[PDB]
């Protein structure tokens, strides 16, 4: 659920 | 019974085939590429709010109209005392670059570029004036005239 | 799609 | 032998590339200057 | 900037 | 078959004008005497491809 | 009246001049609308937007 | 402290009532007042994740 | 999950 | 093996109308008082 | 009964 | 049975 | 979540 | 090296249309109130 | 000093409006009273860059 | 397309 | 002068 | 990237 | 993400 | 398809 | 096509 | 005289 | 660089 | 067509 999209967002800010 | 479960997910790949992943990707190719389309190249020509004085004595340069391609340009005709100025008449030169229009008793003519760069000429005969007003448009320059209050040099029906 | 809703 | 050909076909190729570019320079020359050659008359309006 | 309809576990 | 006009399913709008033929935008070409002229008939011998 | 049962009939006077008033207009008889098939790919071929 | 619940949400932002009445709209990146910053919008859920570890949820009489 | 550039980036495995 | 495609296909028929009779919104109507 | 619904119940909530 | 987040999850064998 | 209707005891 | 020709077909049966959309300039519209 | 916040952006100009109602625009070079001298126009993150190292943003309020 | 988006 | 949409990190 | 005057000039790598 | 930015702005000033 | 119906 | 546009 | 915009660097 | 009689005359390499 | 234009 959320562990997932916390995962992907944390991803997403880290990765430009 | 599992054929019912392969013919299933099979139909789910075809009749639905976009995922719902695949449905926001799609979209959001879609908005990246209708921006960088939309998307006007190098910086925008500032809105600039003018106003000009208009001399008429020989030797005198005609004010110029700084335009953008389907902007309006709304140019407000005032004489010295800044009074509102008719118009009795204008003619464009080249209206295949340019479209002006004006209800038919005010002071103001309102003008959109139709082609990008290429400038034109204009002659506006005021309401009192023997002597037309000439005004040189040009288009796609680094500022865009949003309105300009030119100041023509006489005295018009209004003090 | 999640297992919270 | 084949080498050969295959360079002799390459080297004979190497002539319709600027034809081919010149047609295609037809078709964008004329137009722009029939868009140039374009003047629109000078529109009056008079005044109430 | 999620679709989190786009979500998987 | 990518040769052919009429199999090129996009609707291409180029160059008309300059395709071999209505099958064919590109000839295949014929055989060639090692001279270098058309060889029509295979009594002179026929080397190259032109 | 009570005419002829199943078609087109009159009950009154009036029906009966609304009849042949159709009648003499040739409405019984419309004109011959197209096909489906026919005028269906004419369609699709008339409103298509060319050369795509 | 002011208990507020989701009036409606979507992906992107979420629309909130409090209990004062007060109504607020928020995205990703926005400052909630006691509550303090939002981590994420979980639409479908009706979900809200703040920083001080607190859930926004629709109102219980309201979903 | 994919953002609003296009550019796709994803979680491996998260479970709730 | 050809069990599993027919099944695609006629399964796939009902779905397409299915969907057809999901995605159908009929407009309300408003009637006035005398 | 109501059995395998809560089941399949729990099964939903405890897969994400 | 299945869910709504799409993905089918089910009870094995449960009967009352 | 549970569509009853999706039964199988 | 078809590969190359065919995606030049699909950038030019891109590009007509996007010229052609550019080119288009609507000409503004007047509302005189009453 | 006074703060201004995004009005609205788009690749190159970008229109801000500051805390004392003054409203600007900028293109890539521009002089900003107080913040230099601007670098850069991030109109996808609504992000001004100039040359003082602070950052113009959309308000809190209207983002 | 950038990641502080 | 940058096209930001034409970006890439 | 490419700028205005149609000269395609391009950053190499570079992320944050 | 903006440092690529920059470092394509300074490279398209260095190369006119 | 249930049996306590 | 210059670089100090 | 001089048409820059075919300009070279 | 092109001038206005029809003759093509054009400098050969320079930087800014 | 001169250089003197």
């Amino acid at each position: 659920c959320t562990d997932a999209a916390l995962a992907a967002l944390e991803y997403h800010k880290s990765n430009a | 019974e599992v054929i019912d479960k392969k013919a299933f997910k099979d139909m789910t790949r075809n009749l639905y085939p976009l995922n719902p992943e695949q449905v926001v990707k799609l979209k959001q190719i879609y908005e990246t590429s209708e921006y960088a389309k939309a998307a006007t190249p190098g910086t925008p020509p500032k809105p600039t709010a003018t106003s000009q004085f208009v001399n008429l004595s020989p030797g005198s340069t005609p004010p110029v109209i700084r335009l953008s391609q389907g902007f309006v340009s709304s140019l407000v005709f005032l004489d010295s005392t800044g009074a509102p100025w008719p118009i009795a008449a204008y003619d464009l030169g080249d209206p295949s670059s340019f479209n002006i229009q004006w209800d038919k008793t005010s002071n103001t003519l309102m003008i959109q570029a139709t082609k990008l760069y290429n400038y034109g000429n204009l002659a506006v005969r005021l309401r009192g004036l023997n002597t037309p007003v000439m005004l040189t448009l040009i288009p796609g320059q680094k500022a865009v005239d949003y309105r300009v209050d030119l100041r023509v040099q006489g005295y018009g029906p209004n003090a | 799609p999640f297992g919270a809703d | 032998i084949l080498q050969k050909q295959n360079e002799q076909l390459a080297e004979q190729k190497y002539q319709q590339e600027i034809q081919q570019r010149t047609s295609d320079m037809l078709t964008a020359a004329t137009q722009l200057v029939q868009d140039w050659k374009q003047v629109e008359t000078q529109v009056y309006t008079e005044g109430t | 900037c999620v679709s989190m309809i786009g979500g998987s576990r | 078959v990518n040769n052919d006009p009429a199999f090129s399913t996009t609707t291409s709008t180029g160059n008309s004008k300059n395709d071999f033929s209505a099958i064919a935008k590109q000839q295949f070409g014929v055989p060639y005497k090692s001279s270098g002229e058309v060889c029509t008939e295979y009594q002179q011998v026929c080397q190259t491809w032109g | 009246q009570s005419g002829q049962d199943s078609g087109l009939t009159a009950k009154s006077q009036a029906q009966q001049a609304l009849n042949f008033i159709r009648y003499a207009s040739a409405q019984v008889t419309p004109p011959s609308l197209p096909k489906l098939s026919a005028y269906s790919e004419l369609w699709n071929q008339a409103t298509a937007k060319p050369n795509s | 402290r002011i208990i507020y619940y989701i009036q409606a949400v979507i992906p992107g932002r979420a629309w909130l009532i409090g209990s004062n009445g007060s109504t607020l709209t928020v995205r990703e990146g926005s400052k909630i007042p006691g509550y303090g910053m939002v981590k994420l919008i979980d639409s479908l859920q009706g979900r809200i994740l703040t920083s001080s570890g607190q859930v926004i949820k629709f109102s219980q009489e309201d979903s | 999950r994919v953002s609003i550039g296009g550019t796709v980036y994803t979680a491996k495995k998260y479970d709730d």
